[PDB]
């Protein structure tokens, strides 16, 4: 989880923008995630994770330009919301007196709030004759007809 | 018995599966006059 | 869930709020037809404030269109989102105005307002509860001068208890297209001092200086200069329609900002404002924001507010922001001007902050100024006054009609009382 | 069987509440929905919820919370949130237009419409307790609800119930960060009727809570996200020894008895400790010895005022997690060795301490860090007359000219209550000169 | 649809079974219902900078620049684009 220590004062990318974190999570975030500009270079400086005796006086090549260390050693380095829910999900209503605006709520008529709210929701997502029947009722009874 | 989280616990650290879910008139008979289905 | 009556009447005022409809029905995803069409729910909830449902899914506005001229009215029709309107709230005349304030409110205006009135009090009728009223015109015009000051006047004797937002074009010194500005601009003064909560002063060569400074457009026409004004004009009642932080309604900017019953004249602002170069190099915050509020070349009245002092200050932010950024630079702005502001209130600027900023841009705020400096304003146009009512020049088509010079007296009487009183209070 | 009443007024108090029971559904193991999870198992008693729920046959369980607000557009982000399935779907009481600021559009106008409605709600819940113990309302000074419906609320339910203490917890205005202009005008009107009807209000503000934020938590730029979590936190550090079991819990009761000296001084401050990061908790030593006296800073209290010019009155502190009882007894005798800690006279013993065996929590994706311990300050003092100095020098200089005086007028407030309030501040303010003073 | 070659406008009539003018004389944006761009991003041409000299004109003092750098783009319909027999989305009428 590489991170700043908090306190730090060099620069961070996008350091000024993110709010309401401490200097930690905000480092922490802005670190990984590159978005808009290039993510921390691949070249990361920061945030770390013989047979010749002393005193000799011959040439060894390219043994000048080494430093900090000892004959030997020089030696030896010379050499090598609901409406975006779907219309069968349950969760698509709204709870008794809630004020907001429901398109096409208006229209219908006597029904609870909740299932009002819930049609509102899915839809804004989306004889012959008096002879004849009583004639020839000797043959054919009324229930016949 | 136990819960499921528990049952989770005992199987990746001590590496055992038990789950044992241990728990804990007639008629009377006919006399003889009428019929057998209006006396009863 | 508030509701807000709009009314519209002259050929400035028609124009810009028929590029105020344009502007919230992209804000809240509503097709030139009528029809919904957005990508997130939270600009439907608030619908019925400005919007009216209609059988199948389709919107119309509450706006109540009225000219003396048929001209205009077929231009509203013609605009890009002109569909969207009502045709039974198309009540007009047929006579023009001729740019004579006697012609609009009392020869030929007083047979229009008795069809005028009864389709507004039809559109607040079928409201639930109302909040306030809208109205657009002209200070200088012979219709939204007169007219003006007719309708508010009616509607105040019926709706005692509302609030008035007349968002009023005021004269300009240098970009004056009538010879009559000063008799129609006195004229309107002693019914808006009177009968109005708050108006917003708007003039147009300070709209002409932020074009040419802020913008540096090369031709800034009329199309990009009246939606300067409708960025403020849908700004101020952000808190009404979406979701917020610290919300503040229209009455709770008139309890804040009216210390004293005649002393209401805000001046406006915007606040994100940039040229099109630019966009690249300015660094989008708080910071940044609050140094384009207090500019002196950033509000929208030919006043310098160096010359006088500060009542009260508001401005309504939006987007997603801390509060303690907010809260130091709006007290930091504060202890640098203290001279600007006056010692005896303390806390002059309130803070207001939205959860919703406008499309095509992280966060906007909205600035309103309340200033002694607007006594420049008026104090030029009453000197206008009198070197024509001296000679009594341009007199004969106002008193022709039932105007008399006694009228004339009075109405400038008012305006030194209103002047007065910003004086007054300086030292 | 311990029960206790949360009401939640004006802005200040309901968005404040939506972050408290962000905190109690995930200390006793409750989903938002209102089921218990069938899985994961928590440490919680069955009569560990029941001070702050109530359990339904049907294993559900419900909030003891009553909000309330004369506007709609704070209480629809809560019918349409995270929480929508929680609530009493009456307990959410609905309003038409807001107070605009306004002290008397909230208890004169617009207030008297729903008073009916707030007031059976408490009929309804009370009827439902076993055992009451008192109230929390949760409002702020200078608005116009949280001043309006909280005035007229108070005095009618202390008509009601009789002996039931009553804490609020209200947003102090702060001396220099301010969002209002009516902000002298409001403050000064609630007051008139706490000192009749409030037995212990607690005062948070704003300017020291975001300077708090900004060194020990180092955050550069906090919302009002970051306040009501750490406000939040506080509220269940005292309400913690009715839920859970510790050496020697502290009673609702008994503290309204152990911090009101007289009837008229009864504003203590709070004060929560170890506040502190992520990156610093896991370096630092946090010791009992060392939480305490970080209390006794004069930057760590949370409210915008140095407590060096006043001298302390009654003291009372609140421990939680793992402590034993004697590194507390030290941690005390080392304070009243100090010198700039001053303790009036006439009460040498002010301290009193309450201990709790369960350590802190911290929500998924918050801020604070994961402590053992805690300890909570609520320190009685006479400092505040200074912070109320300044407050009535905002009041003569504003009514000296009778600005913005019209629009209380215009409601129905005469203009003769303005005088009889700021004469009340008048003696408010000789008492602690009073009080002060060493015989 | 009426369509001027010398200005490349559009003005629309209708003809009632007249209400005069549809749509005003004015470049018919091709794709989608536009948003409206936020005010000083339509400009035709780009300005590094206005002249530091106080004395200037208003119209004649611009330092104008090489980089089209918050050029907004926009299709116009055109005389090449429409034929005979292709749709139309006239501000969201097809
Ligand atoms: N710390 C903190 N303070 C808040 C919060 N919300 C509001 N306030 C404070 O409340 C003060 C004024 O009260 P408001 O909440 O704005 O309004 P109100 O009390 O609800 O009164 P009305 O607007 O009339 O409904 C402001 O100065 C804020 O400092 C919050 O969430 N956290
Ligand atoms: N900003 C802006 N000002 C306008 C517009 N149309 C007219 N005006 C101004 O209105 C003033 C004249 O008002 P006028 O049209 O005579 O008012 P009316 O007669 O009542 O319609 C002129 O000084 C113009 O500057 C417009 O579209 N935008
Ligand atoms: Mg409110």
């Amino acid at each position: 989880n590489p991170h700043y220590i908090p306190g730090y004062t060099g620069h961070c990318p996008l350091l000024r923008f993110s709010v309401g974190q401490t200097y930690g999570q905000v480092t922490g975030q802005l670190l990984r995630g590159p978005p808009g500009l290039a993510w921390p270079p691949v070249h990361r400086t920061l945030l770390p994770p013989s047979s010749m005796i002393p005193g000799y006086t011959g040439f060894v090549p390219r043994a000048q330009f080494i430093f900090a260390k000892n004959c030997s050693q020089v030696w030896a380095e010379a050499l090598s919301s609901p409406y975006s829910m779907d219309d069968r999900d349950p969760r698509k209503f709204f709870m008794s007196g809630f004020t907001g605006y429901v398109p096409c709520a208006r229209f219908l008529f006597g029904s609870s709030f909740p299932v009002l709210t819930n049609q509102a929701l899915q839809e804004f997502g989306q004889g012959h004759t008096f002879g004849h029947l009583t004639h020839d009722a000797l043959g054919l009874s009324t229930f016949q007809k | 018995d136990c819960d499921p989280f528990t049952r989770r616990y005992y199987k990746e650290k001590f590496g055992i599966t038990d789950l044992p879910r241990i728990d804990v008139q007639e008629l009377p008979p006919y006399n003889g006059f009428g019929l057998v289905e209006d006396s009863a | 869930m508030r509701e807000i009556v709009h009314l519209q009447a002259g050929q400035c005022g028609n124009q810009i709020g028929a590029k105020f409809w344009e502007v919230i029905s992209d804000e809240h995803g509503i097709d030139p037809t009528g029809t919904y069409h957005g990508d997130s729910d939270l600009q439907l909830e608030r619908i019925n404030v400005y919007y009216n449902e209609a059988t199948g899914g389709k919107y119309v506005p509450r706006a109540v269109l009225v000219d003396l001229e048929p001209g205009t009215m077929d231009s509203v029709r013609s605009g890009p989102f002109g569909q969207i309107f009502r045709p039974d709230n198309f009540v007009f005349g047929q006579s023009g105005a001729g740019n004579n304030w006697a012609k609009g409110h009392y020869t030929e205006g007083a047979e229009l307002v008795d069809s005028v009135l009864d389709v507004v009090r039809k559109e607040a009728e079928s409201c639930d509860c109302l909040q306030g009223f809208q109205l657009t015109h002209s200070l200088g015009g012979g219709t939204g001068s007169g007219m003006g000051t007719l309708l508010i006047s009616k509607i105040r004797e019926e709706y005692p208890d509302r609030i008035m937002n007349t968002f009023s074009v005021v004269p300009s010194p240098k970009v004056s297209d009538t010879v009559v500005e000063p008799y129609n601009a006195t004229l309107s003064v002693h019914q808006l001092v009177e009968n109005t909560d708050e108006t917003y002063c708007i003039d147009n060569e300070a709209l002409y200086d932020i074009c040419f400074r802020t913008l540096k457009l090369t031709t800034p026409t009329y199309g990009d200069l009246n939606h300067l004004v409708s960025a403020t004009m849908s700004g101020v009642t952000t808190c009404l329609r979406f979701p917020g932080q610290l919300n503040a309604d229209l009455r709770k900017l008139a309890v804040n900002m009216v210390p004293f019953p005649r002393l209401h004249f805000f001046m406006p602002g915007f606040a994100p404002l940039t040229s099109r170069g630019s966009q690249q190099y300015r660094a989008l915050t708080v910071p940044e924001l609050t140094q384009q509020m207090f500019d002196a070349k950033n509000m929208m009245a030919a006043c310098d507010p160096r010359h006088g002092r500060y009542l009260t200050v508001a401005a309504v932010f939006r987007g997603r922001m801390s509060m303690k950024e907010v809260d130091e630079q709006m007290l930091n702005v504060q202890n640098k001007n203290s001279s600007y502001f006056v010692e005896w209130i303390p806390n002059n600027v309130k803070t207001a902050v939205c959860d919703i900023p406008p499309r095509g841009l992280k966060m906007s705020a909205t600035f309103i100024g309340n200033s002694t400096a607007i006594q420049e304003l008026f104090k030029r146009i009453s000197e206008q006054f009198t070197a024509m009512f001296r000679r009594k020049a341009f007199l004969h088509w106002y008193t022709g009609e039932g105007m008399d010079e006694m009228e004339f007296t009075e109405a400038e009487s008012n305006m030194n009382d209103l002047v007065s009183e910003y004086q007054q209070y300086q030292d | 069987m311990r029960e206790c009443i949360s009401i939640h007024v004006g802005q200040a108090g309901v968005q404040i509440g939506n972050a408290c029971w962000e905190l109690y559904c995930l200390e006793h193991g409750i989903q938002p929905d209102g089921q218990m999870p069938s899985d994961k198992t928590i440490g919680g008693g069955d009569d560990s919820f029941n001070t702050f729920f109530s359990e339904t046959g049907a294993g559900k369980h419900v909030p003891r919370a009553v909000f309330v607000d004369l506007e709609p557009t704070v209480i629809d982000e809560v019918r349409t949130g995270t929480y929508r399935q929680l609530f009493h779907p009456e307990q959410l009481i609905t309003g038409k237009e807001d107070a605009a600021n306004n002290y008397a559009r909230g208890h004169y106008t617009i207030g008297k419409e729903i008073i009916d409605l707030v007031l059976d709600r408490i009929r309804k819940l009370a009827d439902q307790c076993t055992g009451l113990q008192g109230f929390l309302v949760f409002h702020s000074f200078g608005g116009g609800t949280g001043s309006g419906f909280t005035s007229l609320l108070m005095e009618r339910l202390s008509v009601d119930y009789g002996k039931k203490s009553k804490l609020e917890f209200s947003i102090y205005p702060a001396p220099q960060v301010s969002t209002a202009v009516v902000e002298p005008y409001n403050s000064i009107l609630t007051t008139h009727t706490t000192l009749e009807h409030s037995d212990c209000a607690f005062m948070v503000d704003n300017e020291a809570i975001y300077d708090i934020c900004r060194r020990n938590l180092d955050i550069e730029r906090p919302t009002y996200t970051n306040l009501n979590r750490l406000i939040g936190q506080i509220v269940s550090s005292i309400t913690a020894s009715l839920r859970f079991d510790g050496a020697l819990n502290v009673d609702l009761t008994e503290f309204q008895t152990n911090l009101v000296p007289y009837p008229r001084i009864h504003f203590p401050l709070a004060t929560y400790a170890p506040v502190i990061s992520a990156e610093k908790a896991y370096h630092e030593q946090l010791s009992v010895a060392e939480i305490t006296n970080a209390c006794f800073e004069p930057a760590n209290q949370m409210v915008k005022c140095d407590p060096r010019h006043g001298k302390y009155m009654a003291c009372c502190l609140l421990y939680r997690g793992d402590v034993v009882p004697k590194d507390v007894n030290a941690a005390i005798a080392t304070i009243k060795t100090k010198r700039t800690i001053q303790f009036v006279d006439w009460c040498p013993t002010g301290f009193k301490v309450g201990i709790n065996y369960q350590p802190p929590t911290v929500v998924p994706g918050g801020d604070l860090a994961k402590v053992q311990r805690a300890v909570c300050m609520l320190s009685n003092t006479t400092a505040i007359a200074e912070a109320w100095a300044r407050l009535d020098h905002k009041f003569d200089l504003m009514y000296a000219k009778r600005a913005f005086v019209h629009w209380y007028v215009g409601e129905g407030m005469e203009e003769g209550e303005f005088s009889e309030a700021r004469e009340d501040m008048a003696a408010l303010e000789k008492d602690y000169e009073e009080v002060g003073v060493d015989s | 649809l009426h369509y001027f070659l010398c200005d490349d406008t559009i003005e629309i009539k209708e003809l009632l079974p007249a209400l005069k003018m549809f749509l005003r004389r004015s470049k018919l944006p091709k794709n989608c219902p536009p948003r409206v761009y936020q005010p000083g991003q339509i400009t035709d041409r780009a300005v590094l900078n206005s002249y530091g000299d106080f004395i200037k004109n208003q119209a004649d003092g611009y330092l104008f620049d090489r980089y089209k750098l918050g050029k907004v783009d926009q299709e116009f319909y055109k005389d090449s684009d429409l034929s005979l027999g292709v749709t139309i989305n006239v501000w969201g009428r097809k």
